[PDB]
């Protein structure tokens, strides 16, 4: 996936 | 930008034909590796790829997902990994063996890089909100920071094992020096959403890239904002940054390659790879027009900037 982390 | 660049294209002159997180070069640009979520990490021999039709020298097998490699820059031989589980490892690609295998970190790990200035020296930042600085000569961390927020990329001032850069998910970049930790030297706010790399020009240029889809350049002994790049999608994934003396490149989620000069707000060129698809790993052969390219499919390319 290598989704960026954000929140 | 007439008195900067003389390019306006990107050659291929290699392709390679399954995200590859990490494409390096070793010590002296002649190996690179390959590594990502095939749990393996494979060494190619550049010239033989640039010279012939393709198979890696070396393969090591993971026991998880790898998001990034880091070359010693002493040690020809030895590579750092880090990986979902958290496990940051040393190996040797002769000997295809583990030489370390550091677990103090409790999720995954985005990020390792072994130090220039001092090559026993790596540091590894993770989704556990910690930032762990190792040396390869003792099992365990010599250095921990516990952080606010995740942590998505970790890079070492190229002149001094005392820095590093730290890219977080809190949208910042925190500059730390590691002979007083208990407060970063600086922490430079600009970016919209989490810095997902952080990479050095030189002692003290420093660039970043974000999935506000920005590239943006510092000034790490002013401590001053300088450029804001854009042009390229990234609001979502790791797209890749790599940086030399002049260039920045990172890819994009519209399957392109892009270099910016460090001048220039705005693209000098850019490569359709061939939405679907994302650039993943990107990585200048030094200080050369020459770069190593990688997509989610797995394709590696070597491109060549070119007038």
């Amino acid at each position: 996936h290598f989704i960026v982390p954000d929140l | 930008a007439m008195t900067f660049t003389r390019y306006s294209r990107l050659r291929v002159i290699a392709e390679i034909r399954n995200i590859v997180s990490s494409i390096e070069f070793d010590r002296d640009d002649e190996l690179f590796a390959t590594a990502g979520v095939s749990r393996c990490i494979k060494v190619f021999d550049f010239s033989s790829v640039v010279n012939e039709p393709q198979c890696p020298i070396v393969e090591m097998s993971t026991r998880s997902k790898l998001s990034c490699l880091s070359w010693n820059k002493h040690e020809k031989n030895h590579i750092a990994s880090s990986d979902y589980e958290g496990i940051v490892t040393v190996w040797d690609v002769t000997t295809r063996q583990s030489l370390m295998e550091y677990e103090e970190h409790e999720k995954r790990a985005w990020s390792v890089d072994f130090s220039r200035t001092e090559p026993s020296m790596l540091v590894s930042g993770s989704d556990d909100c910690k930032v762990k600085v190792w040396c390869t000569r003792q099992e365990a961390s010599v250095i921990n920071i516990d952080m606010k927020a995740n942590i998505c990329c970790v890079k070492y001032n190229p002149g001094s094992s005392n820095y590093i850069a730290v890219g977080s998910a809190d949208h910042h970049i925190h500059y730390y020096d590691l002979r007083n930790i208990s407060q970063p030297l600086h922490v430079f706010s600009g970016h919209k959403k989490a810095v997902s790399y952080v990479k050095f020009l030189s002692n003290n240029e420093l660039a970043s890239a974000s999935t506000d889809s920005t590239l943006r350049l510092w000034d790490v002994k002013d401590n001053l904002p300088v450029r804001t790049f854009r042009g390229h999608t990234n609001e979502k994934n790791f797209v890749g940054l790599t940086v030399n003396s002049e260039y920045l490149a990172c890819g994009s989620e519209t399957n392109e390659v892009y270099v910016y000069h460090k001048e220039i707000t705005r693209p000098v060129t850019s490569h359709r790879f061939g939405g679907s698809y994302f650039i993943s790993a990107v990585c200048w052969k030094s200080d050369s027009p020459t770069m190593l390219t990688a997509n989610s499919q797995g394709t590696i390319k070597v491109l060549v900037l070119a007038a």
